[PDB]
């Protein structure tokens, strides 16, 4: 054993399962997002650096919002993240458009969260490196929950994946403690996204998304750097 | 009040571990116990390298920080002159990252630590003054300095020859009776000097037989003696009665 | 090497079952769960999988699952295989209310889940399922009925369960406890803490933890109790008290 | 037998270091490149209390090494230090260790009075390694 | 180091690595091809060459530049054959484009629709990864001119200036500094930067004939490939 075989998922002899397991630890090998529940708002901070400079991050955009409410940030692998956008782009709007109104985000995650849940759960031939922050803003409580490839759904007031998974984790463990202040809350975890973070810091180097109770805002890297490095 | 600033680095002490992450506390903790304890003339060359630990954790600061920085760990290397340290520092790209004027003046003022010279020495000393106000103990680090150079002098002109006239001899260290023949006197205490000298005629003599093998393996070994018989007389009055 | 391929569909070699021996392995893996038998109502508890106090807790109840509003049920094991579990038996309760406009009896319905647990069991290829999840109700002919799922296809439903492999120390305790028509619900309340403060392995039943979730009979609402962590802190105080009260003797 | 002798040898070593403690006087400092031969006893507890891994260099000692190698250099420089700490730290690890002698090794290719930029970023380029791999793993 | 189907299946490694996707890429290092996308103030400029061992060969069927619109071009790289199997494709899910929305695609999400089933080409083993590379350009309304490149692992990627494949790897270490500068470029500085870049990739600069130079700029927006006549041209220009 083996003895699970596959369809849907693989098998250990132990715990957990094999194979997949592997794509587990490319997750933590993946882009590390930082996200932030904070009062009546999520923020979200990414960290996207490219190889060479011969490259303008005005193209690609790692955040993708699906509803204009809901934004979304990715911490794990490529388009297999792509590939859950334009997926939840009409998962989302389907149930959207069902009962005509957006409907409070905890059942946004529950119906999004689903068929993404079988979709990373299910036999995809290769595996799926691709895990989220999921986001959103319902009934004056915003919410913000942490998915992965194992389709295990979290709930976080400050959460980090990929880099800074260990460091980060604990950090936040124990600087923040319960709910504190909102801007407050930000400056911690931008802190501890900054401690295994490259000493150059730029407006491309990272990103930071932010879910306002009167919808999701994108932000650029012009006001990113224009904010506070130390954003708060 | 060097009291008043142990007790503020006592309060450090406890305070870096108190919340989470210092973020730099021993950084500065370590170059605090590189500043009251240089007033304390605990050690030299491991207060230097407080400032060196101290530099390792001051990448990516306030360079007006930096810039003034240098000017303790490298005066630093002036006070000691035999951090042997030397060669590791100065040679590194971390040491030479600051291209800056006043960290010019002071890549030669590290140079100087190479140089000694007197004559040298006396002449930078001019020039080198506008770093003599930022040295945090004026006294002290160039009091040892001198003083060390001083008997660094004397036993050049004294080697060559093996008695040499005082009158002379001290009008190229300007004066004799004041201090400079006391401190002399003081190296024959200190056993770094071995000589006399002779106030009527003004000549300085030395002379030396230090080791004697017949009297001290002797004599040591008959006090020795007198604890063998001692020991034994237990033996000699308990067995008669 | 007769076993040592993959196989999942047909069973092993001496007439053991091959996969379910490694199913319950599983089970056995961060499970938690009790259950005792109870006069006019039923209890069960809970265990939060992370002690983070971070946590939002706005999951509510997590390890316990409402399928039905006179019936619910409690997952052990994996979290993520269990969900395609819940809606599953919450339609098939919900299109066998539609069909007889009448709750759905709990006898057919485990043995139903059950029989959809065992055709991914049987045939396909298909990867078992690794998940335990109890069921508890009430019903116009026996009453309260208590059940246990298996992957295997035969459920493990009794009037007690064990959940997980951990919970073994409890089952010597739940057989020398074990009583017939006293209830006073709160009389295994109080003995499930002494199950969770010495035969689990956290001691001192940390609330935030865990979960208690109880379901008291009524005509016709058959209310379902979350409780959750409220009066947990003084049951706390309670089982302590009672620990304060068993050492004046000696 | 010459070799069942010898590791006699090695566990006559490994008794004399019981006849020490407790406890003066005695220092011995070991290392070997595998781990799995190694006899029980040698590890077991009451002769070595204390063993600290070599931790594996990673990024942290390049920017270590690459200071101590350029310290040695006579500067001089004629050679840019910028570059090097960012597309060859892409491809560094590795690049461990003697590696960056040969690319000291590959400076004796000049024929040139300081060896050229090229020279050094030769032996990086090469490994004869990855793939591409990073971004395109991601991909 | 291998462990089970992990060498047939594109599952990744203990360590997270894929195996058949990590093959793949220098699938196209065989091809034994060049092309460099370089884009300049208000054009782009692709860079190509192709090879003539016999006299036989002829020059209509072995260029590799593949047009997809009249205003959108394409270049490939590696093996040939799985590469006009996505020309076709292109010019199929472009004209749904048409079709559909009924306007001119942006080229951007071509190159995500392209990645997307080229994920899934990458998704069974049962369908070859189909190690065919893509590169493509276009132009979108007031963004200037664009590039764009796919390998067959799956994502869509453009930038202002970005070249990927056997010998690319030392044209865009050259061009860091040779493109900035970063200024108004004029069509003869475009092409002066194609062969430099080749220059120092390759030094034959052999006979403008078995190059390949496309051209996308916007006087009028339809792509263009440059004539034989005036890449002699501006090859002699630039030489002088």
């Amino acid at each position: 054993e083996r003895g699970y075989s596959f369809s849907l998922t693989t098998f250990s002899p132990s715990g957990k399962l094999v194979q997949i397991e592997y794509a587990l630890a490319a997750v933590a090998g993946g882009a590390p997002s930082v996200g932030i529940k904070a009062a009546n708002g999520v923020v979200l901070a990414t960290e996207k650096k490219q190889k060479s400079i011969l490259y303008d991050e005005r193209s690609v955009h790692k955040v993708e919002p699906i509803t204009k409410h809901i934004g979304l940030v990715y911490s794990g692998m490529g388009p297999d993240y792509r590939v859950l956008v334009h997926r939840a782009r009409k998962l989302a709007q389907q149930y959207y458009l069902v009962y005509q109104e957006p409907i409070p985000t905890a059942q946004l995650v529950q119906r999004v969260a689903s068929v993404m849940q079988e979709y990373t759960q299910s036999g995809g031939v290769r595996p799926f490196g691709v895990s989220l922050l999921i986001c959103g803003w319902n009934e004056g409580r915003p919410y913000l929950f942490q998915s992965d490839p194992s389709g295990a759904y979290f709930a976080w007031k400050a959460t980090a994946m990929g880099k800074n998974y260990v460091n980060g984790k604990t950090f936040l463990e124990k600087r923040y403690n319960e709910d504190l202040e909102l801007e407050d809350a930000i400056h911690t975890a931008i802190l501890t996204l900054k401690e295994s973070f490259e000493g150059q810091m730029t407006e491309d180097n990272i990103e930071v998304g932010i879910c306002n109770e009167a919808g999701f805002r994108r932000l650029t890297p012009t006001e990113v750097k224009d904010y506070l490095a130390a954003i708060a | 009040n060097l009291p008043k600033a142990r007790a503020a680095l006592t309060s450090a002490r406890t305070t870096a571990n108190a919340i989470y992450c210092p973020p730099k506390l021993q950084a500065t903790l370590d170059m605090q116990s590189g500043i009251i304890h240089a007033a304390e003339e605990k050690d030299w060359k491991t207060a230097y390298s407080y400032f060196y630990e101290a530099f390792e954790g001051y990448d990516s600061i306030d360079s007006p920080k930096a810039i003034t920085s240098l000017k303790y760990m490298l005066l630093c290397k002036i006070m000691l002159n035999t951090p042997e340290d030397v060669q590791a520092l100065v040679s590194g790209k971390l040491a030479l990252r600051y291209a800056g004027r006043q960290t010019e003046a002071l890549k030669c003022v590290a140079q100087a630590s190479k140089n000694r010279s007197l004559a040298d020495f006396e002449k930078a000393l001019t020039d080198y003054r506008a770093e003599l106000r930022d040295d945090p103990i004026i006294s002290t680090h160039l009091a040892k300095l001198y003083d060390n150079l001083l008997e660094q002098n004397l036993i050049r002109v004294i080697e060559p020859f093996s008695r040499v006239q005082i009158e002379h001899i001290s009008s190229l260290i300007k004066l004799s009776k004041a201090d400079v023949e006391r401190k002399l006197s003081q190296m024959i205490l200190d056993k770094k000097f071995h000589g006399i000298l002779d106030q009527g005629e003004g000549v300085l003599i030395i002379f030396d037989e230090p080791p004697v093998d017949k009297t001290y393996e002797a004599a040591l070994e008959t006090i020795q003696n007198m604890s063998k018989v001692v020991d034994s007389l237990y033996n000699k009055a308990k067995k008669l009665t | 090497s007769r076993r040592y391929d993959s196989r999942t569909t047909i069973f092993s070699p001496e007439g053991r079952l091959y996969q379910v021996e490694y199913a319950m392995e599983a089970i056995g893996h961060a499970g938690t769960c009790l259950g005792i038998l109870a006069n006019d109502g039923v209890l069960l508890a809970a265990e939060r999988r992370n002690i983070h106090k971070l946590l939002d807790e706005v999951f509510f109840s997590e390890k316990i699952y409402k399928l039905n509003e006179d019936m619910a049920c409690s997952v052990a094991g994996i979290t993520s295989d269990a969900n395609v579990l819940t809606n599953e038996l919450r339609l098939i309760a919900q299109r066998y209310l539609l069909q007889y406009q009448e709750p759905i009896p709990c006898e057919q319905l485990v043995t139903a889940l059950c029989d959809i647990k065992q055709a991914y069991t049987q045939f396909g290829g298909k990867r078992p399922f690794g998940v335990s999840l109890l069921y508890i109700g009430w019903d116009k002919h026996y009453g309260f009925q208590l059940y246990q799922s298996d992957p295997s296809g035969n459920y493990g439903g009794w009037k007690a369960t064990c959940i997980g492999n951990n919970s073994a120390a409890a089952v010597s305790m739940l057989k020398q406890d074990y009583k017939e028509g006293e209830m006073t619900l709160k009389s295994a309340l109080a003995l499930a803490i002494k199950v969770l403060n010495k035969t689990m392995d956290v001691s001192k039943l940390s609330a935030e933890k865990v979960e208690i979730a109880t379901l008291t009979r009524e005509n016709g609402k058959t209310v379902i109790r979350v409780l959750k962590q409220k009066e947990v802190e003084q049951l706390i105080k309670k089982h302590e008290e009672e620990e304060a009260k068993a050492e004046r003797e000696k | 037998g010459a070799d069942r002798e010898v590791q006699r040898i090695l566990l006559e070593l490994l008794n004399q270091m019981d006849g020490f403690d407790q406890n003066v006087n005695v220092k011995v400092i070991m290392a070997t490149n595998r781990a799995d031969t190694l006899d029980p006893a040698l590890l077991r507890p009451g002769r070595l209390d204390r063993k600290i891994e070599f931790p594996l260099p990673d990024r942290r000692q390049k920017r270590l090494i690459f200071s101590t190698i350029t310290s040695k250099m006579n500067l001089s420089e004629e050679v840019d230090l910028e570059d090097y700490v960012a597309r060859p730290d892409k491809i560094s690890g590795a690049d461990i260790n003697s590696i960056c002698q040969e690319s000291g090794m590959l400076a004796v290719r000049e024929n040139r009075y300081i060896v050229l930029a090229k020279d050094f970023e030769k032996a990086y380029k090469t490994v004869i390694k990855k793939d591409e791999q990073e971004h395109e793993f991601y991909k | 180091s291998s462990a089970g189907f992990d060498r047939h299946i594109t599952i990744f490694s203990p360590e997270g690595r894929l195996y058949q996707v990590e093959y793949a890429f220098k699938a196209i290092n065989q091809g034994g091809l060049t092309s460099v996308a370089v884009r300049g103030k208000d054009c782009a400029v692709i860079v190509t060459q192709k090879k003539v061992p016999d006299k036989l060969l002829d020059s209509s069927t072995v260029t590799h530049l593949f047009k997809i619109t009249e205003n959108i071009g394409c270049v490939m790289t590696g093996m040939t054959a799985d590469s006009r199997s996505q020309v076709q494709r292109a010019r199929y899910e472009a004209a749904n484009w048409k079709y559909k929305y009924g306007y001119e695609i942006p080229v951007d999400m071509l190159c995500k629709r392209i990645a997307d089933i080229s994920q899934v080409y990458t998704q069974n083993a049962e369908m070859r990864p189909l190690g065919c590379c893509m590169i493509l350009i276009g132009i979108d309304e007031e963004q200037g001119p664009q590039v764009y490149k796919c390998d067959p692992a799956g994502y869509y990627c453009g930038f202002k200036a970005t070249a990927a494949g056997v010998k690319q790897t030392e044209s865009t270490s050259f061009l860091e500094k040779k493109v900035k500068k970063k200024f108004d470029w004029t069509f003869e500085q475009t092409v002066e930067t194609a062969i430099t870049c080749l220059s120092t990739v390759l030094s034959i600069d052999f006979k403008p004939s078995e190059i390949e130079v496309g051209v996308v700029t916007v006087e009028n927006p339809k792509f263009r490939i440059l004539t034989e006549a005036e890449i002699d041209a501006h090859l002699v220009a630039l030489a002088e």
